[PDB]
RNA sequence: UAUCUGGUUGAUCCUGCCAGUAGUCAUAUGCUUGUCUCAAAGAUUAAGCCAUGCAUGUCUAAGUAUAAGCAAUUUAUACAGUGAAACUGCGAAUGGCUCAUUAAAUCAGUUAUCGUUUAUUUGAUAGUAUACUUGGAUAACCGUGGUAAUUCUAGAGCUAAUACAUGCUUAAAAUCCCGACUGUUUGGAAGGGAUGUAUUUAUUAGAUAAAAAUUUGAUGAUUCAUAAUAACUUUUCGAAUCGCAUGGCCUUGUGCUGGCGAUGGUUCAUUCAAAUUUCUGCCCUAUCAACUUUCGAUGGUAGGAUAGUGGCCUACCAUGGUUUCAACGGGUAACGGGGAAUAAGGGUUCGAUUCCGGAGAGGGAGCCUGAGAAACGGCUACCACAUCCAAGGAAGGCAGCAGGCGCGCAAAUUACCCAAUCCCGACACGGGGAGGUAGUGACAAUAAAUAACGAUACAGGUUGUAAUUGGAAUGAGUACAAUGUAAAUACCUUAACGAGGAACAAUUGGAGGGCAAGUCUGGUGCCAGCAGCCGCGGUAAUUCCAGCUCCAAAAGCGUAUAUUAAAGUUGUUGCAGUUAAAAAGCUCGUAGUUGAACCUUGGGCUUGGCUGGCCGGUCCUGGACCCAGCCGAGCCUUUCCUUCUGGCCAGGACUUUUACUUUGAAAAAAUUAGAGUGUUCAAAGCAGGCCUUUGCUCGAAUAUAUUAGCAUGGAAUAAUAGAAUAGGACGUUAUGGUUCU
RNA sequence: CGGCACCUUACGAGAAAUCAAAGUCUUUGGGUUCUGGGGGGAGUAUGGUCGCAAGGCUGAAACUUAAAGGAAUUGACGGAAG
RNA sequence: CCCGUCGCUACUACCGAUUGAAUGGCUUAGUGAGGCCUCCGGAUUGGUUUAGGGAACCGAGAAGCUGGUCAAACUUGGUCAUUUAGAGGAAGUAAAAGUCGUAACAAGGUUUCCGUAGGUGAACCUGCGGAAGGAUCAU
């Protein structure tokens, strides 16, 4: 089948190489998984040495992380909004490494209010104000505010991520390789890495 | 090509086994084990070609099936078990304790040792690295893994194995003046003391050694095994010659004087 | 399969085929030694030429060279052992001073003649191939058996040979028993 | 052995070829053949085609046994011994064969995996927050069968596991997060979740220039080892397994505890491997000069795929990459190498083939299982052949062993056996056309018979014989027998038989020259024929056809072909070029080849080493002084020879590049040279030798390899670099100032 | 100084004629380019390439042959001189 | 001594109409077996299993199906290489010296030879420019 040997290629000089031997098993290749978003469907693959690769054909959720304040949460993935290599990967929403996606911000937003006590998005609509008030008015012990008091001040995060929470969806980049590991993990965009990705998405 | 070879032609065998050309087509292929195939000795070779206890390859197999042969205090049932350097072979039926150490001529000399001396061994430290859960360990020349060594132990050093509990009794630090037995090259089998270790970063370091007769040779660090902390105090009973390499003329004169 | 068993020739035919100067000389040398053919001369010629060739290399070396020494004396000791080199001629120069006649003088066929056990040199070869002469306690029937100096004195008739205290041969038994 | 000889002319000296000569681990063939050791053998032309049979299966006390198998009653009514059939496990990816393809490919030597997979072996590694032990199939077995055909199998009835799928069993705390109540100046805390190891993320440890106003491993080098934090998982595994003894504690309950092991199992290391990969090196051809680049060629970024790096593949973007130092193309009667032949040396030709690496199983292609295969004595499909057929269908792959056809100039018995070597298996027990032994074998090589000595007898110079007269010796062969062997044949030993023409009969070519050996006789009569070349034969042929004689080699000798020496007729060593072949019509000129001289010499002193003696000091041999000699040094000479710390080694900081040469390490074994060693010698082989050994004991070397790469001493020879608009070198502690750690 | 040359000699070279280079070459090494490998076939065929063409440059093989040729000696011969 | 046309015989190679023929490799395009991945699908076969008759919904899941991928094989075409046929043409060599002449070798009876261009049965002749390997080293 697909082979990665350099024999069928021509040399650096441009010379065609005469047929040396038949194709070899220890240098084969395989068919791309072409992971989509959908009901989770994973096929395990027998590889060299008896080891196993996990082909993810469809996935819905992945382990996404805040590197800035050290929380990793499993959350749904909506779809790909940008892929650096080929842009039709976005069109058909195919998940590979280094793809930029949108994920629901709620499992992250849940931890923010429990950990810091404030609310993200900062939207000035009526429903958001109701959400904002209920969090800061929640029942706690006496020392719980003092514990939350120490964490106050560092809870103010950069504007671009905070603005995202109003839509309930966060930008992310897939860190894993879905066709190799069987997972679709990632981390949340931040800093100049995020702002560089926003420049073209808004175009 | 489709897998590892399981055969060994007679001419393809290591030269130091002294296997005769016209005995047959094939030679004993050492199994996987503590020592590399080219630098080791199948037990079938030792009990038939050196000790001459077995007259052929069939008789040795019955020997080991009666549990007499012990390598480093443990029974082996594989005729082609790769015994190697400083390995202890005990045949208690004969009341004989062996240690495989090179003669000066580069080959495995038949060296009989005392019963007590058969209860330890020396191993060259290959690497010191931290294992799982923060447990550093040491790999010796025969692949032994000793956990929790002395934190002073580093690479190129020689440790003493109790050969029973698998622990460390003592070790010899690698330094200038250390007694050394060479285990490779054409300087193989020579015994001497380090003079100067020349470091070649990114390559192979060489160990300068002076022999017992003020003979100087230079060899790669990969062949250097420490056997004693200073000159003339080896931790093991050195075989005939004490790693002293002579001229061919001296050997002839000694031969002329010895038998006539 | 099995490792090859090496073999090598022991003689070499001369380049020029018909030269009466060489043709008569080879007849002369073999005729008085009772040699069977010229191969026994081509064998002595080839075997002696390589002895010179070994010595020729060492003389090109600088003296006290341990290869020139160890190899030089080792070659010389072998030659004096069989008597082709005189005991006072241990200089590696007399080895070049050797001739075919020297080692043919060392043959079993030659020496049994000079020890008088057979009337003629051709009768000397006959005593050999007909299994009558024993060197030491081992019967040798090789005409070309080179005799060492220590083996020089131990050449005599075989004890089971009819000429050496053994029983009578086929002819005598048939006739004396007729 | 570092060799030449015949042939142009009336004769000569050349140039030059033809011919002569020798070998071939080189093939065929002609003639012939007595012995011993050893021993190649359908490669060449067809990797052309195959009848027949064999070539891979395997069980221990330690996986599963109700065979309606066997055997005896046994420590046994759960089984117990042996043990077919099957399930399970492992192997079948080795071995053996062939050399078609293949020309930076294979291969060689030498590098890296800080860029990777790895059954097996060997060590290490796991208390993790229904259990007195779980389920349901299923083979073999039983019995209804169908097809002509096969190692085709269809219903039915059971039953089992280290097979298949599940599943608890255990320390102690400790830490972290959430956290009601509470203390109320920030603590205490009831109550919940997380703790081992596997996968995948992300984030933190992963430190080390010496005094003033607490740890931290490895590397030349890392995002390395390891650890932790937040989590994630069609949640890996932290044993529902098998044999022998059966012990100890009594709280005498089938109570609690436990010795040696089988097998299995996570990760690490190791090992047998694998896969890439660094550098330098391959025959002929320019009547092959430009090649590669749509549609991967050169690179970049990102991704996919892979075990992993990498255009290996995809998307996007640049226009790169190779080449007269021979790219690319073509031929190859091309698998590469270790090696072989020939050789004074330098070289030339060969290398299918006993070892190593590679490729292939008719030509392609694609996959299953498996650690390991793009496997062919595994499958699937096509193409080409091809076997049976009941015409529906079914089965193929000898470039494995022997053997059959074709092709050729060209190549063995359808023998025996696991005894020796080793491999595979559950393994002291089975299997092995692997391997060994025998059959054919003038492939080669070693040793080596067909005679010897007398007496007469003439010739003859004390004896060399030439004829007719003998008594011995012996193996060629023939055979008891013993040895030899897995069993035989053979060798060797050996009773008896075995030689006068000792018919137990030696041949192959020749006899003009080269080139050794006739001007002998008869036959033919330019004819037959010979003749490698020159020529011989036209009626006395030194040369044809016959006999006799003689020569060379001898169990061996000619012919043909190819190739090496000869050949200094391929010339680097080492040819020739006025006239014999051959100086471009002549200048310019590029790559290339080659390039004037010149830079610390001399002096002086001290000292180490080995040659000759003198010493003699003699059992050839050993000492200061003495003479020189030949080297190595160590200082001073205006002085190169890196520089500091710990204190000639070890820890740092610096360096024009080389080329060259010493030495070291390497360059597998075999082959070659060569040490030792009486295989009866020898070819060989690495054995062996010892007063005859309830064991002692030399060995089983050492050289050559040679280009590439590594280290090392040196500084002539040949290059290379510096200080000219000074952007130069020192201030070691020069002054400041700028910053950084 | 540079030339174009000439005369004698042969240290030396050469097969010789001859040679001041054709020497310093078996006592074989200053640098470098080109060319030849018995005579014909044959500078032919073919391919390529340059040219308007004529032709130039590059350039075989089959086959055939024991000689072809160089310098000089003697003789013979000359429709050569003395 | 010797050269060349022509004639005979034999052999070797070349050119040559035949858009010649064959073989083999590479390859454009077309069609395209088979596997593998993938997408559904869903013969049957157990229950995560639950139900007053049984409805479910959970798992394994064969054939088949969609799209891909590697791609055998054939057809067409192109190309390269190696063989091979051919009327006729034009050479070469051999044979014996058949026919015509005498070109060369002597000052070869016109000195020869080179390059080039014409011509001629053939050797060859002639022009133009060279050379001496000339028949002159010399006025």
């Amino acid at each position: 089948g697909i082979s990665r040997d350099s024999r069928h290629k021509r040399s650096a000089t441009g010379a065609k190489r005469a047929q040396f031997r038949k194709k070899r098993k220890f240098e084969l290749g395989r068919q791309p998984a072409n992971t989509k978003i959908g009901p989770k469907r994973i096929h395990s693959v027998r590889t060299r040495g008896g080891n196993q690769k996990f082909r993810a054909l469809r996935v819905e959720t992945g382990n996404f992380s805040w590197g800035s304040e050290g929380v990793s949460r499993k959350t749904r993935i909506a779809g790909v909004v940008y892929h650096p290599s080929n842009n039709e990967l976005v069109r058909t929403n195919t998940l590979t490494k280094s793809a930029v996606v949108q994920i629901d911000a709620t499992p992250f937003r849940q931890w923010y209010e429990n950990h810091y006590g404030a609310t993200l998005g900062k939207k000035k609509g009526g429903a958001h104000a109701a959400h904002a008030a209920e969090v800061a008015d929640a029942k706690r012990s006496r020392k719980v505010e003092r514990k939350l008091a120490a964490r106050s001040g560092a809870a103010a995060i950069e504007s671009a991520v905070d603005s995202q929470f109003g839509s309930g969806r966060l930008y992310a980049v897939i860190s894993s390789r879905p066709g190799q590991s069987g997972r679709c993990d990632g981390y949340i965009l931040e800093g100049e890495e995020l702002a560089f990705y926003l420049r073209r998405l808004t175009a | 090509a489709r897998g590892p070879k399981k055969h060994l032609k007679r001419l393809a065998a290591p030269s130091h086994w002294m296997l005769d050309k016209l005995s047959g087509t094939y030679a004993p292929r050492p199994s996987a084990g503590p020592h590399k195939l080219r630098e080791s000795l199948p037990l079938v070779v030792f009990l038939r070609n050196r000790l001459k206890y077995a007259l052929n390859g069939r008789e040795v197999k019955a020997i080991m099936m009666q549990q007499h042969v012990q390598v480093d205090g443990k029974v082996r049932t594989d005729t082609t078990y790769p015994a190697g350097f400083m390995d202890v072979i005990t045949l208690e039926a004969t009341n004989e304790h062996f240690r495989l150490v090179y003669d000066v001529k580069g080959k495995f000399a038949v060296h009989r040792i005392s019963a007590e001396e058969a209860a330890y061994k020396l191993g060259k430290v290959k690497k010191v690295q931290l294992g799982k859960k923060g447990v550093p360990y040491v790999v010796t020349h025969d692949g032994r893994t000793i956990r929790y060594p002395d934190p002073l132990i580093r690479a190129n050093d020689t440790v003493k194995i109790d050969l029973a509990t698998g622990k460390i009794d003592d070790f010899i630090k690698f330094d200038t003046g250390r007694l050394v037995m060479v285990t490779g090259g054409r300087n193989l089998g020579r015994v001497g003391v380090i003079v100067h270790r020349e470091k070649h970063e990114g390559g192979f370091d060489l160990v300068h050694i002076k022999d017992a007769l003020e003979n100087t040779f230079v060899t790669r660090l990969s062949n250097v095994f420490v056997i004693g902390t200073e000159a003339g105090k080896p931790w093991v009973s050195l075989p005939k010659g004490k790693g002293i390499k002579l001229s061919i003329s001296e050997e002839r004169d000694r031969r002329r004087a010895q038998q006539g | 399969p099995r490792a090859p068993r090496t073999y090598s020739k022991t003689y070499s035919v001369p380049k020029r085929p018909y030269e009466s100067a060489r043709l008569d000389a080879e007849l002369k040398l073999a005729g008085e030694y009772g040699l069977k053919n010229k191969r026994e001369i081509y064998r002595i010629g080839f075997q002696l030429s390589k002895i010179r060739r070994a010595a020729r290399d060492l003389l090109t070396r600088d003296e006290k060279d341990p290869k020139r020494l160890f190899e030089g004396n080792a070659l010389i000791r072998r030659l004096v052992r069989i008597g082709v080199l005189s005991e006072d001629k241990m200089k590696l120069d007399y080895v070049l001073a050797l001739k075919p006649e020297d080692f043919l003088e060392r043959r079993l066929q030659t020496q049994v003649f000079k020890l008088g056990l057979a009337r003629s040199i051709h009768h000397a070869r006959v005593l050999i191939t007909q299994r009558h002469i024993a060197v030491g306690k081992q019967i040798v029937n090789i005409p070309s058996f080179t005799v060492r100096l220590d083996s020089q004195k131990h050449i005599d008739f075989a004890h089971n040979s009819p000429y050496g205290g053994g029983r009578a041969g086929r002819v005598k038994r048939k006739n004396q028993g007729k």
